[PDB]
C-alpha cells in the first residue's frame, strides 16, 4: 500500500521529474536557487534585527520608576475628589488606570464614586467630553 | 519440510495439490473425488521419496510398490502410472544412477541434440534412458558449455557457473549425491575496500546497504503501487527508476531545508516586527520621563491640575512600563527559538559522494546478479523468477564445476568440434549440417525424427545469423529472440604461490571511482583450497574489458589489491586466465536476463517447439521435429545450471511422449 | 535476481 519509511514518492512529484530529460537537474535547480535566496534573506533580517538591538543598549532602566507601596483607604479628602474627577476626564472608563493615578483607592471604590458624586461633579457630561477625543 | 511431504518441496512440488502438468497426464482423478487425490497425491510424494532417499540406483517400478502400505499399494495401476509419469520428466531416476534393468539393445527413433552443454547432456542421458538413439553435437573440444572449469597443476577455477544456490529443492543437490562434488559453503561475510585501499567502516557500509536495499523496494513500489512502467512509449528500465528514486530523495532533502530555513525567517521576521515596536517603545517612554520629571520639578504645593498632571504621567509611565516588558518577554522565547532550529538543522545531504561511491558497488553486484547493466533490466519483471528462490546457504565447488557436466557426458554419443551450421526440419523428419572446426571444409550431415536445440541465447541471437534455420523460424520465435535479453559477466584467474588475503573471508569488495567503472574488477573470491583469487568485471565494464590484454588486466588487479594488502605482499601471479564470454563464438554472452519490453512470458515462447509445414499440400499436420532447451527456455528458473539442467530434463518427456507414446494418461 |  505504502512506500518504504523515509522514501517520498508522490504521483504528482514523479511525473514533475520525468516529464522530460533534464526535468530532473531543472527542479533541482529552482530549489538550489529558492534556498540561496532565503537564506541571504535571514542574514538580511539577522542584520537589521541587529541594528535594533543596539538601539535598545540599556533597555528602559534609567526611564525607570520606583513602586509605589500606599494602603488603600476608605474616606475621600477633597484633593483625592478632585484627582478623580480630572482622572475621569482623561482615561474613559479606564478604571484600572483611574485607580492606579489615585493609588489609594479600591477599583470598586473608584467604581462607586461614579453613582454617588455622580451629580455633584456631573461625570455624564464629563464622561461626555472624554467621548468628544 | 521432512517426511513425504519434505519430497514434494524438495521436487519443486505442492505437497497437497495436484499441479498443472499433472492433472493433463490424470485428469480423471484430478476430475474426480478429494479422495482419490489424496491417494495419487501420496503415492507421488512416497516414490518421489523414495528416490529421492537413494539417488544412485535406479527406482524401478517393481521397488516401489513392494515399499508402498495399503491401502495406496492396492490399486497397481494407479502405482503403475504414477511411477511412469515421474520417470518420464525426470523427476525420478534421472542423473547418474546405476541400471537395473540395462537399457534395451534395439532403439527406437533418432534424435540429434545440438550442444553439450548442461541442458544437452540432461536431456540426451534421459532420451537414452528412454531406449532412443542420442547424438549429440558440440562444437567446442569440450563438454559443459558455461560450465568451464580451468585446470593446470593443482590450480582449478570455474569461469563459468561457479555457485550452487541452496540445495533446498534444487536438481544439483541430487546430483551432488550422484557424483561426489567437493561442495564449499560461502560465509557470507563480505567487507569492502574503498578505492584507496582503506577497509569502509562499519557505519557507513551498514548505512549504504539498508539506504541500498531501500532504493530497491522504492523501485518497486513504483512499479506495482504506481504503475510507472512505461515512459514515452519505450518500458521503464531498472535502472532509469532507481534515478527517478534517487533524484525524488534529493529533491525531498532540498524540500526539506527549504521549509526549515523558512521558518527561520518567518520567525526572524516576527521579531523584526518585536523589535520595533520596542524601540517605539523605548521612545514614548524616554519622551514620557522629560515629561513626568519636568512636571515633578514644579515643586509643590501646587493646584490639583498640577499633582493630577504629575500623577497621570507617572501612571502612563508604570503603563508603558508594563508594556515594554511584557515585550522583553516575548523577545525572550523568539531569541531562543531561533538558537534551537539554527542548531538542529535537517540533513544538508542525501548522498555525500564516498556514500554513494559505496552505493555505487552496490549496484555492480547487481549487475552482476543479472549480468547485464541496469538500465536494460526491465522494471516491472527483472525479478520475476524471485518466488522460486531455493532455500539454503550457497554452495561452491572445490574441484571445479566442470566435473558434473564431465560425468553426465559418460556413456553419450558426443561429436565434438563439430559446429552446426544449418538445421534442416521437415514433415517427415531433419537432417542437421554441421562442420569440423578445426578444417571448416569437411562437411558433415546428420538425419533424425527429432532436434533439440540447446544453442546459446546469444548464438540463438547473432546477427547475421551463426546458425540457419531452414525453413526459418517463425516470427513470434524470432521475435521472441529479440526481445530477450543476453547479457555478460567475465572472470579474472589469479594463481599465486601463497595466501596473501584473509583466509576466512571468502570474498571481499572493491569500490570503484566513478559510477561508469562500477563494475571493473569489483569483487575477489577465495573459493579454493589452493591459493587462487577470483576478480568478477560485471556491468557497463564487462563489455569493454573484453578489449583489454590480459597483462593490462592482471595489471589494474594487482594494482587495487596492492592497495588493499600493501605492495609487498602481492607478488607477480604465476598463472593468469581472463574469460571473454560476449567475445566467445559459442556464447555470445554470459546468461540470459528480463530485457526491458520482454517479460517472463518470452521465457515460454523460447520453450514451444516448431511444427513444420505439411510436405504435400492436404497432408494432415505433422508432429512438432524442432525442439529447445537450455538456461533461457525454463522461465521460473533462468540463468543458471540448476534450470538449464530441468530444461534438459523438460524436453526429454516431452520428446519422447512424442516419439514413444505416454501409455500413462489412460 | 539479488544474490547474497
Amino acid at each position: 500500500r505504502k512506500p518504504p519509511k523515509g522514501m517520498f514518492l508522490s504521483q504528482e512529484d514523479v511525473e514533475a521529474v520525468s516529464a522530460n530529460a533534464t526535468a530532473a537537474t531543472t527542479v533541482l535547480r529552482q530549489l538550489d536557487m529558492e534556498l540561496v535566496s532565503v537564506k541571504r534573506q535571514i542574514q538580511n533580517i539577522k542584520q537589521t534585527n541587529s541594528a535594533l538591538k543596539e538601539k535598545l543598549d540599556g533597555g528602559i532602566e534609567p526611564y525607570r520608576l520606583p513602586e509605589v507601596i500606599q494602603k488603600c483607604n476608605a474616606r475621600w479628602t477633597t484633593e483625592e475628589q478632585l484627582l478623580a474627577v480630572q482622572a475621569i476626564r482623561k482615561y474613559g472608563r479606564d478604571f484600572q488606570a483611574i485607580s492606579d493615578v489615585i493609588g489609594n483607592k479600591s477599583v470598586v471604590q473608584v467604581k462607586n464614586f461614579f453613582v454617588n458624586y455622580r451629580r455633584r461633579f456631573n461625570i455624564d457630561e464629563v464622561l461626555q467630553e472624554w467621548e468628544a477625543e | 519440510p521432512s517426511g513425504v511431504e519434505g519430497a514434494a518441496f524438495q521436487s519443486r512440488l505442492p505437497h497437497d495439490r495436484m499441479t498443472s502438468q499433472e492433472a493433463a497426464c490424470f485428469p480423471d482423478i484430478i476430475s474426480g473425488p478429494q479422495q482419490t487425490q489424496k491417494v495419487f497425491l501420496f503415492i507421488r510424494n512416497r516414490t518421489l521419496q523414495l528416490w529421492l532417499d537413494n539417488p544412485k540406483i535406479q527406482l524401478t517400478f517393481e521397488a516401489t510398490l513392494q515399499q508402498l502400505e495399503a491401502p495406496y499399494n492396492s490399486d497397481t495401476v494407479l502405482v503403475h502410472r504414477v511411477h511412469s509419469y515421474l520417470e518420464r520428466h525426470g523427476l525420478i531416476n534421472f542423473g547418474i544412477y546405476k541400471r537395473i534393468k540395462p537399457l534395451p539393445t534395439k532403439k527406437t527413433g533418432k534424435v540429434i541434440i545440438i550442444g553439450s552443454g548442461v541442458s544437452g547432456l540432461a536431456a540426451a542421458r534421459q532420451l537414452q534412458s528412454f531406449g532412443m538413439d542420442v547424438t549429440l553435437l558440440e562444437a567446442r573440444d569440450r563438454v559443459g558449455g558455461r560450465v568451464a572449469t580451468f585446470r593446470k597443476g593443482n590450480y582449478v577455477a570455474d569461469l563459468g557457473a561457479m555457485v550452487v544456490t541452496g540445495l533446498g529443492g534444487n536438481p544439483m543437490a541430487v546430483v551432488s549425491k550422484q557424483v561426489n562434488m567437493e561442495l564449499a559453503k560461502i560465509k557470507q561475510k563480505c567487507p569492502l575496500y574503498e578505492a584507496n585501499g582503506q577497509a569502509v567502516p562499519k557505519e557507513k557500509d551498514e548505512m549504504v546497504e539498508q539506504e541500498f536495499n531501500r532504493l530497491l523496494e522504492a523501485t518497486s513500489y513504483l512499479s506495482h503501487q504506481l504503475d510507472f512502467n512505461v515512459l514515452n512509449n519505450k518500458p521503464v528500465s531498472l535502472g532509469q527508476a532507481l534515478e527517478v528514486v534517487i533524484q525524488l530523495q534529493e529533491k525531498h532533502v532540498k524540500d526539506e531545508q527549504i521549509e526549515h530555513w523558512k521558518k527561520i525567517v518567518k520567525t526572524q521576521e516576527e521579531l523584526k516586527e518585536l523589535l520595533n515596536k520596542m524601540v517605539n517603545l523605548k521612545e514614548k517612554i524616554k519622551e514620557l520621563h522629560q515629561q513626568y520629571k519636568e512636571a515633578s520639578e514644579v515643586k509643590p504645593p501646587r493646584d490639583i491640575t498640577a499633582e493630577f498632571l504629575v500623577k497621570s504621567k507617572h501612571r502612563d509611565l508604570t503603563a508603558l512600563c508594563k508594556e515594554y516588558d511584557e515585550l522583553a518577554e516575548t523577545q525572550g522565547k523568539l531569541e531562543e527559538k531561533l538558537q534551537e532550529l539554527e542548531a538542529n538543522p535537517p540533513s544538508d545531504v542525501y548522498l555525500s559522494s564516498r556514500d554513494r561511491q559505496i552505493l555505487d558497488w552496490h549496484f555492480a553486484n547487481l549487475e552482476f546478479a543479472n549480468a547485464t547493466p541496469l538500465s536494460t533490466l526491465s522494471l516491472k519483471h527483472w525479478d520475476q523468477d524471485d518466488d522460486f528462490e531455493f532455500t539454503g546457504s550457497h554452495l561452491t565447488v572445490r574441484n571445479g564445476y566442470s566435473c558434473v557436466p564431465v560425468a553426465l557426458a559418460e556413456g553419450l554419443d558426443i561429436k565434438l568440434n563439430t559446429a552446426v551450421r544449418q538445421v534442416r526440419y521437415t514433415a517427415s523428419g531433419c537432417e542437421v549440417i554441421a562442420v569440423n572446426t578445426r578444417s571448416t571444409s569437411q562437411t558433415f550431415i546428420y538425419k533424425c525424427d527429432a532436434v533439440l536445440c540447446t544453442l546459446p541465447l546469444g548464438v540463438l541471437k547473432q546477427q547475421p545469423p551463426a546458425v540457419q534455420f531452414v525453413p526459418p523460424l517463425p516470427e513470434w520465435k524470432t521475435s521472441a529472440v529479440q526481445r530477450m535479453g543476453f547479457g555478460n559477466l567475465n572472470k579474472v584467474v589469479l594463481c599465486f604461490d601463497r595466501v596473501f588475503w584473509d583466509p576466512s573471508v571468502n570474498l571481499f569488495g572493491h569500490v570503484g571511482s566513478t559510477t561508469a567503472s562500477r563494475g571493473e574488477l569489483f569483487l575477489f573470491w577465495n573459493l579454493y583450497k589452493a591459493p587462487i583469487l577470483l576478480a568478477l568485471v560485471a556491468g557497463e565494464a564487462a563489455g569493454i574489458m573484453e578489449n583489454i590484454s590480459d597483462d593490462v588486466i592482471v595489471g589494474r588487479c594487482l594494482a587495487i589489491l596492492k592497495g588493499i594488502f600493501g605492495s609487498s605482499a602481492v607478488p607477480q601471479p604465476k598463472e593468469t586466465v581472463v574469460s571473454r564470454w560476449r567475445a566467445d563464438p559459442w556464447a555470445r554472452g554470459s546468461y540470459s536476463y528480463v530485457a526491458a519490453g520482454s517479460s517472463g512470458n518470452d521465457y515460454d515462447l523460447m520453450a514451444q517447439p516448431i511444427t513444420p509445414g505439411p510436405s504435400i499440400p492436404g497432408a494432415p499436420q505433422p508432429i512438432p521435429r524442432l525442439f529447445f532447451a537450455g538456461e533461457h527456455t525454463i522461465r521460473n528458473y533462468p540463468a543458471t545450471v540448476h534450470g538449464a539442467l530441468l530444461s534438459g530434463l523438460r524436453e526429454a518427456g516431452r520428446i519422447a511422449d512424442q516419439f514413444l507414446g505416454a501409455m500413462y494418461t489412460l | 535476481p539479488r544474490s547474497f
